[PDB]
């Protein structure tokens, strides 16, 4: 649980959670999974190692958009 | 000839791409009277005005845009934005009416004005709170073409009004009690359609009757098609309204409060992961070659 | 509870549920052809001898809302249908039609002699200030 998770600054969190939302499942937790190699350890190993990563790596026009097409609704919806 | 501006070339090769041709292209793989002699009386007037004349070279002229809309409606164009959104394949199953009464629908709210339904409007779920008003003797029907949870031809009634005597509904037969929007998250918009029914004579629709109130999905949903033939000798479609609806706080409430159940949250569901099959035994197989194909190189 | 039953996948067939959402298709390919075709609806305007013409215009080619002002109801109130007056008006009428229509995004591509046209600008003002977006949403992969 990447929210929840004490041992990571909250900094460092919110960075995490913005940069690898597509990682994050619906409960807030961050997964990530290994299947490349014939050795469990090795997968493992792999996991720990992209976590290590991720900790020190962390350490607009749409929104506009979302307003004219509501605005142009508001505006199209003029039949009284 | 030759073309002496770009667009003649253009508007000659656009028009030349859109008409099929013998030879294979990308578009066959992917792809009254009385009236008028009026109308040219006002044009004359129109044109001979002076005042007019002096606005055209002063670029001053305007227009009361509210009497164009007026006048424009109004069936042929009616009927081009059903068929563009698809409630003609899915309420007649192809079956093709030119709306001929200019039927308009709008989501009351409050006290102060009424929501419009335009034809491919967005109204949100909270502003369908309550039942919108529809302005001989016919019928009139609501439909969710897309709202259905499970099965995708069924779709479920707002609420359903039969024997309308002339316009005024209130005297119409509450078959259907009103339901407010319950459209499911993750899908997007949702389109609901109003349509309104020549009745040929006054027909009991017991078949069509529900229980007042009811709040089972099981009973709501039905087909617009097998319910019009059963009537189609008696219905002859005439008006059209249709809006999109996304999901909101008060779809909620609606899926919750009344209909109990648990919202429905959908989103495309992506395939199983790919896995390489390694084999067993990497007979005269070096570590270079499994390098590359490993993770680690 | 009956209700709660529902199938594990939604069943939209809105047309524009994808467009809408913004995850339709839109033509990537035509790579040796100009302009691109990566615009769901286009606005064509079609400027004849003795009258003006918009249209907006899907990728197939059919025109979902059409304003001309060979059309009976705008022309009455309008002096000549050449004009600069009548592309401003058409712009408007057009706007609402695309109001009418529930269509609020549309890409427009003029060419260079039609955008230096004055009548096309203010045109292209009528549809800014109706709302009519000249620009469509991005599409999402």
């Amino acid at each position: 649980h990447l929210a929840s998770a004490d041992w990571i600054e909250e900094p460092v969190r919110q960075k995490i959670a913005l940069t690898h939302k597509n990682k994050i499942n619906k409960a807030g937790e961050l997964v990530l999974t290994s299947e490349s190699s014939r050795y469990q350890f090795r997968n493992l190993a792999e996991c720990l190692q992209k976590i290590r990563d991720m900790i020190a790596e962390a350490s607009d026009a749409r929104l506009q958009r979302l307003r004219i097409e509501k605005m142009n609704r508001e505006r199209l919806r003029q039949k009284r | 000839e030759k073309y002496r501006s770009f667009e003649r070339y253009r508007r000659r090769a656009e028009q030349e791409a859109r008409a099929p041709h013998w030879w294979r292209t990308y578009r066959e793989h992917f792809v009254r009277t009385q009236k008028l002699l009026e109308r040219k009386h006002f044009l004359r007037e129109l044109r001979a005005n002076v005042e007019e004349e002096r606005a055209a070279r002063l670029r001053t002229a305007s227009i009361p845009l509210e009497a164009v809309r007026a006048e424009w409606e109004g069936p042929y164009h009616k009927q081009r934005l059903a068929e563009y959104y698809g409630l003609y394949r899915d309420l007649f199953h192809g079956a093709t009416f030119v709306p001929w009464v200019p039927l308009h629908v709008a989501y009351a709210v409050g006290e102060e004005d009424l929501i419009p339904v335009y034809h491919g409007n967005e109204v949100t779920p909270t502003e369908a709170s309550r039942a919108p008003e529809v302005t001989s003797l016919w019928t009139l029907l609501f439909i969710n073409l897309d709202g259905h949870l499970l099965e995708p031809d069924a779709e479920y009634v707002h609420w359903l009004l039969t024997n309308i005597p002339s316009n005024r509904v209130a005297e119409g037969q509450e078959t259907c009690p009103y339901l407010p929007p319950f459209p499911a998250r993750g899908s997007g918009f949702h389109r609901f359609a109003f349509l309104l029914f020549k009745q040929d004579k006054p027909i009991n629709f017991s078949e069509d009757t529900r229980p007042s109130p009811c709040y089972q999905l099981a009973q709501r949903t039905f087909r617009t098609f097998d319910f019009y033939k059963r009537h189609q000798e008696a219905m002859t479609p005439a008006g059209l309204a249709f809006f999109q609806c996304r999901w909101d706080d008060s779809v909620t409430h609606t899926f919750h409060q009344l209909l109990d159940m648990r919202e429905p949250v959908f989103e495309f569901v992506r395939p199983p992961p790919y896995h390489p099959k390694q084999k067993r035994f990497p007979h005269e197989q070096p570590l270079r070659y499994l390098d590359r194909y490993r993770d680690s190189h | 509870k009956e209700n709660e039953a529902v199938a594990p996948e939604f069943t939209n067939r809105n047309p524009r549920n994808l467009e809408l959402l913004g995850v339709a298709r839109k033509e990537r390919g035509w790579a040796t052809v100009w302009p691109n075709r990566e615009f769901w609806h286009r606005l064509r305007v079609v400027k004849t001898q003795h009258h003006v013409e918009a249209f907006v215009e899907h990728l197939n080619g059919q025109v979902v809302v059409s304003a001309s002002t060979r059309e009976w109801a705008i022309k009455k109130h309008l002096y000549s249908t050449r004009n600069v007056v009548a592309c401003e008006s058409i712009g408007r009428v057009l706007a609402q039609r695309c109001l009418e229509a529930g269509i609020n995004f549309m890409v427009y591509q003029p060419t260079p002699w039609e955008a230096s046209s004055d009548s096309i600008k203010r045109l292209q003002n009528a549809m800014t200030e109706s709302g009519v977006m000249l620009r469509e949403p991005r599409r999402i992969y």
